[PDB]
């Protein structure tokens, strides 16, 4: 008997508007020693199908399927045996753990309550020792004194890891992960994947892991489930799904992944359009609006999963025209690099020996203050008017601090920055004001940088009302501005709080592109986008720089995107840049121990 | 914590000591105790004028007479009334009369309101939260004297229907309770219901509206789901995590709730004929007596400050990151 | 191209909440009627009918008469006039004081904020009703209600100034205002477009419960004999007079009390609706 | 509901045979406020609902019948005869079985000390009445200490009222010296010689408890206890509804509806010589020290309308009181109020030929506004008079400021001292109406709280008191009342309807009117 054997699951949320059918009849299974990946776009009903297996859906949702853990049907249980399966035979890593921890409990005494629910006679001392020794298996820096911290003083990629510790605390028979590597960087997520593989190997547990990255799947998972609009679109082994895409949606999903061996300005292949609403859901194949091979037969009924190979199923009728051909053929586009580099000598940003320090604060009233953080320690950057400079590191490096330093346009604690040519020491606020319409920034966290009580039209059109723009040309620009990134005219009347995380990241990008600057400082603007929306935005940035010659200060948590944008890369460690170069003699020949292992922890895009 | 509370009450003492001074100055500027004496038709002689101004300290500056007031208000005696009767002879026995009502009403109201608010938040739109919401609205939206009068004239008919004299509304006790301690306790229990109901209704109606929002906030955040995803049943998860987190905002409103209850106790005591502190406040303001009012505001401020201190104790108890540790 | 504004985006959301709209309409109708109706009624206020004593509702006195022969409709209209005008004026002035204290305290910060909030804490020690009742010995037998309005307003801003400053302080240390400076927005335009929309609507929803609090204070004062004096009427005085006859002739107590309760219910409903319209999803 | 508010000749007490009642029971009946002094002969202890409670405990010479008849109290005295004619020598012969609470008997010196205490020849005593003690030459011991002759200097025909009706006898230990008189009983009563005594002066719960006399000498009472609980007017009828008291008085229409609309409570009615009035302060320093101002403001108060509003539903065709000496029902009553007939136009005419002219909402002269302070008890019935009076006075531009005081030290703190411009209170008389003359309406009267008077009034009062034949004395008293009316002294508003609300199971105790209770007979229903 397997571990999951889900059969005909269907979820329906009852909102005020007509019911939204998140899941419409998926069915799969998981075995003891295997990993099954569930990939798809956003809105595809993947979390709704996991939070429904564990039974933690809201009370306004109607679930009707045949999920049975070990022959035990889990849908009719009564939260007395359900909360005896939960935790001990089911681990659940949630997707966004920014409020997933009780604020009034120490993290150690949470990872300990987890342990001492299902092992009642264990001791509050041994339980806490085991909690603190889980905190270092997860990889948190100083487990002994961070096991005494409350959730509000954690990075975000650390409270993203406390959840993993809680989930794996009781050695579950089947842990279930939902995008467990968003807030992490390359090395942290590498070692988290090592932890998951150890759990899968020494214990022998299945892992229902949901991912936004397709490089994790290619090197960790065993099978794969592609989900579009509440149905499992395709099912194949990773070796089959790769190099045998076999269906248009997965064709355009795998052709829009960034690779570390790509040339400078090769363009990915995004699927053009937006996913359906899951409320109306007109008849026919749900991909018919966006499918490049739609025929009048693809609208008579929804196709069902039939077998085209051995252990390989696709929900398509004309799947005999997909074999062999590539995404650039199926979607009829070109993936080349006409503007490999925008040859020019106009330095636009030049930093020299920048230093920045914050006066540390720990106490309240009469603190005996000791020490301080030296965020930056003497770096020196440089740009050329038509090219991108990629800055990569690990959490705490100081990239965001440096980005902000250049943006205050004021003289630093030590150094000499030369925005657009001039050292910023003759320009004060009013002189810097005229220079503030050709250097802008995309904030790292979309949530805080947007005023939560202005509609989208007011947010996007603040950089325009303030500057030299009138009214009839403000509504006009906001119009095309929010179609370029993908929003819609109606969303303008919507407030920021009613948008998904990736949907309100694109509002920040659109807002920072309003004035068409000459320099753009982007702080991981693709940190919460799926693999297809992100490819649309990479294509946007690459050609915007082509015709208009824009300059980017790009920083990101993954290095495959940097390879597609940057001409020069600046690997930066502990507040100092340890290697600058041509992005081909940095990503193609690392010559510092750090960058060597920073590239060795980047998942390969294809299975072995 | 034993250091979080030292600095917490060291400033409560300062607040009390300064509020007493400011209130004494206020009721010395706003009171004219010799007006009814001065305006007698056979205008009374200069002597009785001077003698009565001396017996009240009215021949002294404001500050040099507040000093003299506190100097032996700290020693036990609080001075005469306008007629010459002592204040301390009655203050000690009216403090208890008011304190019984205050403690009963506050303890019942703040518990019932919290329970009602949390329950109505966990049942957000069913036909059990709507009833309590539109009931708390129309209880909070009526003044306390109206509530007391309606309770009296409705609760008379209950006694008529049953006939055993379940509760009455005249005074605090009744004559002839000469049995054992159980008769004398049942008597006061019977007398204590209606005024305490009047105070508790307002307290609960006020508190439940805050508790509903506080509980909805933590029902929005998805840490209860994480708590029950590790093996905690959905009742234990709520109690141990969500309620513990949602009770934090209420400890900062308990003091204001107690102040409102103290304000309502004046009307309650006046309507039900309880010889306590609210009746003395009305009497001492009507007759324009500085000593009675000075003794009463100190007591009321002390009650409010003690409520604040208890709220701080509880707030530290259920929130471990507000103590220094 | 046809993007809607923001001020016209919040008013529409208020309009789609029929409970608050009805409550506001009821309040406005009551306030206008308290001045429009009296010169229509067959019997004026302040005049006594001595052969129509304690009459029930009917065809000369529609709402009945009183122990002293007064029409209980004209009396309650006059009492409503006074009791509502006092509440409106007190709410406006107290909201103004609360704004001008909390804003300065929260923007200055540092020790200025520390002392300005310690003074508010000090003013909160002794319950407000007894502090106001202490000063009613003066301004008790005056004609104009100006002194009573000022007295009620001077002791009603503390709690709301607490929150005004508590949110100004936390709003000025934000990230979207820093981004606004990064764009090129002036120091004043940042305030006008980010702070004023925030603390200009919290004040709006605060001065809907200020009205209820002021009315409660006024009727509580006039009920005990302070506040408003015998020759002229208020709602609290009418209820206090009518207590002693509700059982036998209920029209003399049920009517003014029901009017007061209706006004307070409408005020609370309006406050809730305005809070839900200016803070849509909390 | 529907009767006449006139003094009658019958009482409504629910008579039953004393033997056929219970032998116990608690008489719960309320009180205005806790008395400040327990000496009823003192100026501040002189009160209606103090003397009423003290009636049971203290001696009394005469039993007053339902129509004003007098019989010697054979239980306290044995023989009270008028021996000599021209100088009257009335001989009080005390019972040998009369003792005081302490055990000291009652005797001649007990009467001599009282007659000297209220004699008025020693100003150290702060007395409230000098009824006949200033017209007695001397008090001499009779043949026995029990006996005590009383020789009268000036002719006093109303000699039966010293120790009867309103006044009673007090021990010599409380009237011997001014210390015990004035400052003796501010915390509790002294010795007493009645069927009941007070045993619990509970001031924490505001309750006075009366229990039986162990030394009682007459027919022992059927009742066992009489507890008075002081209680404001606002909640006195609800106290009756919820069974906390037994008997009260009904003052307004509501008090009467919610006493017969309930069950177990019966309503008795027998009017007595009690009445309400406006008392005006003419003492120098009062805005009303002007006789013309008093007489011009008296014409601006509609007493007929005030009566009609005040007693509505209590009395058919309610009419006001128009006599200071007598009330409607007593012999020799007539309308002497023609000089003060309500005429607001004449009031304005001679108020602008006096000086206060109408400049604004109210008149003012030389800068001061025409404002008059009204002093009254904060009750449900008493404030109606004030509201009607102020409404009617506003029609001539006179401001009447209302000041509703509490029950504690209303008299001793505001009325006996002069702290009013107009006062609102009532008088309670007895079968002896000519005793009010010197007490109130004389210029130096001990109850002349407003200090209004004139030599002509004093001479007229002496002429009435110097006459023996009742027929001429009544006409002389009527003339004195005409003189009082044409002075601005006071304004009698209404008589008393005498309707009390008692529990239906309570006997020998109701509204008596002109008669007095037999406290050894009050009992309860034998179910
Ligand atoms: N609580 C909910 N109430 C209403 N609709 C919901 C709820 N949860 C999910 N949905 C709907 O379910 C559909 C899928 O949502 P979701 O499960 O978040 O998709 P997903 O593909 O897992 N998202 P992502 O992880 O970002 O790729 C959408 O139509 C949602 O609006
Ligand atoms: N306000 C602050 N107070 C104290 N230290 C700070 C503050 N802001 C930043 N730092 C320190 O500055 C250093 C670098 O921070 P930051 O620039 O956010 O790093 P980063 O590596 O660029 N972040 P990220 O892009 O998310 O990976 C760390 O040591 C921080 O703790
Ligand atoms: S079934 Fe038709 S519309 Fe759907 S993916 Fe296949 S070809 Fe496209
Ligand atoms: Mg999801
Ligand atoms: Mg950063």
């Amino acid at each position: 008997s397997p571990l999951l054997e889900v059969t005909d699951l269907a979820v329906t949320f009852r909102t005020d508007g007509d019911p939204v059918t998140a899941v419409r009849g998926i069915s799969y299974r998981v075995e003891p020693g295997e990993v099954v990946a569930m990939v798809g776009e956003s809105g595809s009903g993947k979390s709704a199908a996991a939070m429904a297996v564990v039974g933690l859906l809201p009370e306004y949702a109607q679930v009707r399927g045949s999920v049975r853990l070990q022959g035990t049907e889990l849908l009719g249980l009564a939260d007395n045996a359900m909360s005896r399966f939960r935790g001990k035979a089911i681990g659940t890593v949630f997707q966004d753990p920014m409020s997933a921890l009780t604020p009034v409990y120490t993290v150690g005494d949470q990872i300990a309550e987890a342990i001492e629910v299902h092992q009642p006679r264990v001791g509050k001392k041994a339980a806490r020792r085991r909690a603190v020794e889980l905190l270092d298996l997860v990889g948190i820096s100083q487990p002994q004194r961070r096991s005494r911290a409350f959730p509000h003083e954690l990075s975000g990629g650390e409270r993203q890891r406390v959840v993993i510790a809680i989930a794996i605390a009781n050695d579950p028979d089947l842990l279930i992960c939902d995008d467990p590597t968003t807030a992490l960087d390359v090395t942290v997520q590498a070692q988290i994947l090592d932890v998951l593989k150890a759990a899968r190997d020494v214990t022998g547990a299945g892992v229902l892991i949901i991912t936004h990255d397709l490089g994790v799947v290619a090197e960790f998972a065993d099978r794969a489930l592609v989900m579009y609009a509440g149905r499992v679109v395709e099912s194949a082994g990773v070796n089959d799904l790769y190099r045998d895409r076999r269906m248009p949606y997965t064709v355009g999903l795998l052709g829009s992944v960034p690779r570390l061996d790509a040339a400078q300005g090769t363009r990915l292949v995004p699927i053009p359009g937006a996913p359906p609403s899951l409320a109306g859901l007109a008849p026919g194949c749900p991909f018919a609006p966006r499918c490049p091979l739609v025929i009048d037969e693809c609208l008579t009924a929804e196709p069902e999963l039939l077998d085209v190979a051995t252990d390989h199923r696709a929900a398509c009728i004309r799947t005999e025209l997909v074999t062999g051909r590539s995404a650039a053929d199926i979607y009829r586009v070109k993936t080349e690099a006409r503007p490999a580099a925008l040859g020019d000598a106009s330095v636009v940003v030049r930093v020299r020996h920048l230093v920045k320090t914050y006066r540390l604060a720990k106490g309240v009233v009469l603190r005996r203050a000791i020490g301080e953080v030296r965020a930056v320690d003497g770096i020196s950057l440089e740009l050329r008017q038509g090219r991108t400079l990629g800055i990569v590191g690990e959490s705490g490096s100081g990239k965001s601090t440096t980005l902000h330093e250049i943006l205050e346009l004021a003289a630093p604690q030590s150094g000499s920055i030369e925005v657009l040519g001039t050292d910023v020491a003759t320009l004060g606020t009013a002189e810097r004001r005229s220079l503030r319409r050709d250097i802008q920034v995309v904030f790292q966290d979309p949530v805080a940088s947007l005023d939560p009580r202005l509609p989208v039209f007011d947010l996007i059109a603040e950089p325009l009302q303030a500057n030299g723009f009138g009214k009839n040309e403000t509504h006009a620009r906001v119009a095309e501005l929010l179609d370029i990134v993908g929003l819609r005219h109606g969303d303008a009347s919507r407030y920021p709080a009613e948008f998904s995380g990736g949907q309100k990241q694109r509002i920040g990008i659109a807002r920072a592109l309003a004035l068409q600057p000459k320099i753009l400082a982007l702080d991981d603007p693709v940190s919460a986008l799926d693999v297809s929306i992100q490819a649309g935005i990479i294509n946007l940035l690459l050609d915007l720089q082509e015709q208009f010659g824009l300059s980017y200060l790009f920083v990101s948590h993954d290095l495959s995107v940097v390879k597609h944008l940057a001409h020069q890369v600046a690997v930066m460690l502990a507040g100092t840049v340890v290697e600058q170069g041509d992005s081909e003699e940095v990503f193609g020949n690392p010559k510092h121990e750090y960058t060597r292992r920073l590239l060795g922890a980047v998942p390969q895009p294809d299975p072995a | 914590m034993t250091r979080y509370l030292a600095r917490r009450l060291l400033n409560y003492l300062v607040l009390l000591a300064l509020a007493s001074f400011l209130t004494y100055c206020l009721t010395s500027l706003a009171f004219s105790p010799l007006e009814s004496l001065m305006q007698r038709s056979p205008r009374p002689p200069q002597a009785v004028i001077d003698a009565k101004a001396h017996d009240l300290g009215l021949d002294r500056p404001i500050l040099a007479r507040y000093a003299n007031w506190v100097s032996h208000a700290v020693r036990g005696d609080f001075g005469t009334t306008i007629t010459g009767q002592p204040v301390g002879t009655e203050l000690g026995r009216r403090i208890g009369v008011s304190l019984r009502l205050l403690v009963v009403g506050s303890v019942f109201g703040t518990v019932a309101g919290v329970v009602i608010g949390a329950w109505g938040a966990i049942r957000q739109y069913r036909l059990s939260d709507r009833v309590m919401t539109t009931l708390a609205l129309l209880v909070l939206s009526t003044p306390t004297f109206v509530v007391a009068n309606l309770l009296i004239l409705g609760a008379l008919r209950v006694n008529w229907a049953v006939g055993i004299q379940l509760f009455d509304y005249t005074g605090e006790t009744s004559p002839g309770v000469a049995g054992g301690v159980w008769d004398r306790l049942g008597d006061r229990l019977q007398h204590l219901i209606l005024p305490s109901l009047t105070l508790a209704l307002a307290a609960a109606a006020g508190f439940s509206r805050y508790q509903r929002n506080a509980m909805l906030d933590v029902l929005g955040q998805d840490f209860i789901r994480t708590a029950r995803a590790k093996g905690l049943t959905r009742r234990r998860a709520l109690l141990k995590h969500g309620l513990r987190t949602a009770l934090i905002p209420m400890a900062t409103l308990f003091a204001y709730g107690v102040a409102g209850l103290v304000t309502g106790a004046v009307f309650v005591e006046k309507i039900f004929g309880w010889h306590g502190m609210g009746e003395w406040m009305v009497r001492g303001i009507s007759t324009q007596d500085t000593n009675i009012v000075a003794a009463i505001t100190v007591f009321s401020g002390a009650v409010v400050l003690l409520a604040g201190l208890l709220s701080d104790v509880i707030y530290a108890a259920l929130d471990p990151r507000v103590r220094v540790s | 191209t046809e993007f809607a504004s923001r001020r016209t985006l919040v008013v529409r959301r208020f309009l789609r909440n029929r409970a608050a709209v009805a409550s506001l309409a009821a309040l406005l109708l009551l306030f206008v009627s308290a001045y429009a109706l009296p010169p229509l009624l067959p019997y004026s206020y302040d005049d006594l009918d001595f052969n129509a004593l304690l009459q029930p509702p009917g065809t000369k006195h529609w709402l009945g008469t009183n122990a002293l022969g007064q029409d209980l409709l004209a009396q309650t209209l006059r009492g409503m006039q006074k009791s509502m005008l006092i509440g409106v004026c007190v709410a406006v002035i107290s909201t103004g004081i609360a704004a001008t204290v909390g804003a300065i305290s929260g923007y200055f910060g540092g020790w200025r904020d520390r002392t300005l909030m310690w003074v508010v804490d000090l003013l909160l020690v002794v319950p407000s009703f007894i502090l106001i009742a202490i000063v009613t010995p003066r301004t008790k037998n005056s004609a104009n209600i100006m002194f009573l309005v000022l007295l009620l307003a001077g002791f009603g801003w503390m709690i709301s100034s607490r929150m005004v400053r508590g949110m100004t302080m936390s709003l000025r240390e934000r990230e979207f205002i820093r981004a606004a400076r990064y764009m090129g927005v002036s120091s004043r335009r940042i305030i006008v477009g980010h702070v004023v929309p925030n603390v200009a609507s919290i004040l709006i929803i605060d001065a809907a419960l200020n009205v209820a609090a002021a009315i409660l204070a006024e009727t509580g004062l006039s009920f005990l004999g302070f506040g408003i004096q015998p020759p002229d009427v208020s709602l609290g005085t009418l209820i206090a007079d009518g207590t002693a006859s509700a059982t036998a002739f209920p029209w003399v107590f049920l009517f003014p009390a029901s009017i007061l309760v209706l006004i307070l219910v409408c005020a609370n409903l309006t406050g809730d609706g305005l809070r839900d319209a200016l803070d849509p999803a909390s | 509901a529907d009767r006449r508010a006139a003094v009658g000749t019958t009482s409504d007490i629910n008579q039953q045979d004393p033997a056929t009642l219970q032998d116990g029971g608690n008489l719960r009946l309320s009180l205005t406020d806790f008395p400040p002094n327990f000496n009823i002969l003192h100026i501040d202890g002189n009160n209606a609902e103090v003397a009423a409670m003290m009636k049971a405990t203290l001696p009394r010479a005469f039993i007053i019948g339902p129509d004003g008849s007098t019989t010697v109290d054979t239980n306290y005295f044995t023989s009270i005869e008028l021996t000599r004619t021209a100088p009257q020598v009335v001989t009080y012969t005390i019972n040998p079985e009369a003792v005081w609470s302490d055990g000291t008997p009652i005797t001649w010196r007990d009467i001599a000390s009282q007659i000297h205490a209220i004699s008025g020849a020693d100003k150290a005593f702060e007395i409230a009445s000098s009824s006949g003690a200033e017209r007695v030459a001397s008090v001499t011991r009779g043949v026995d200490d029990r006996q005590a002759v009383v020789t009268f200097a000036k002719p006093y025909a109303e000699w039966r009222g010293m120790f009867a009706g309103n006044g009673m006898l007090l021990p010599a230990s409380m009237t011997a010296t001014p210390e015990a008189f004035n400052k003796g009983q501010l915390d509790g009563p002294g010795p007493s010689a009645g069927p009941f005594v007070v045993s619990a002066l509970d001031r924490t719960a505001q309750r006075i408890v009366l229990t039986r006399n162990p030394r009682w000498w007459g027919a022992r009472p059927r009742l066992d206890s009489i507890t008075y609980l002081v209680l404001d007017d606002a909640a006195r009828l609800p106290a009756l509804q919820n069974n906390t008291i037994d008997a009260t008085g009904v003052g307004t229409l509501d008090q009467l509806t919610i006493a017969a609309r309930t069950k177990g409570i019966s309503i008795r009615r027998a009017p007595g010589p009690s009445w309400y009035h406006f008392t005006l302060n003419g003492a120098p320093g009062s805005i009303l020290a002007d006789k013309a101002l008093r007489l011009a403001i008296a014409k601006g108060i509609d007493r007929y309308t005030i009566a009609r509003v005040a007693q509505y539903g209590l009395t058919s065709d309610p009419v006001p009181l128009n006599n200071h000496v007598f009330v409607a029902g007593q012999d020799g009553y007539q309308d002497n109020s023609g000089v003060v007939a309500y005429n607001p136009e004449q009031a304005k005419r001679e108020l602008d030929a006096l000086g206060w002219r109408r400049s604004g909402a109210f008149r003012e002269k030389d800068g001061r506004q025409l404002v008059i302070r009204d002093l009254f008890y904060d009750a449900q019935s008493t404030r109606q008079f004030a509201q009607i009076a102020q409404h009617t006075l506003a029609q001539i531009g006179v401001k009447l400021e209302l000041q509703a005081k509490s029950g504690s030290g209303f008299f001793s703190d505001y009325v006996n001292v002069g702290a009013f411009d107009i006062a609102q209170f009532g008088w309670v008389g007895d079968a002896f109406p000519l005793s009010s003359l010197t007490q109130i309406y004389a210029s130096d009267g001990e109850s002349n709280f407003g200090k209004i008077g004139s030599p002509q009034i004093d001479a007229a009062i002496e002429r009435t008191l110097a006459e023996l034949d009742p027929g001429k004395a009544r006409a002389l008293a009527n003339q004195v009342d005409e003189l009082i009316w044409a002075e601005g002294f006071s304004l009698p508003l209404t008589q008393s309807p005498g309707t009390v609300a008692v529990r239906s199971t309570l006997a020998n105790f109701g509204a008596t009117g002109l008669a007095d209770l037999d406290y050894t007979a009050i009992g309860f229903m034998r179910r």
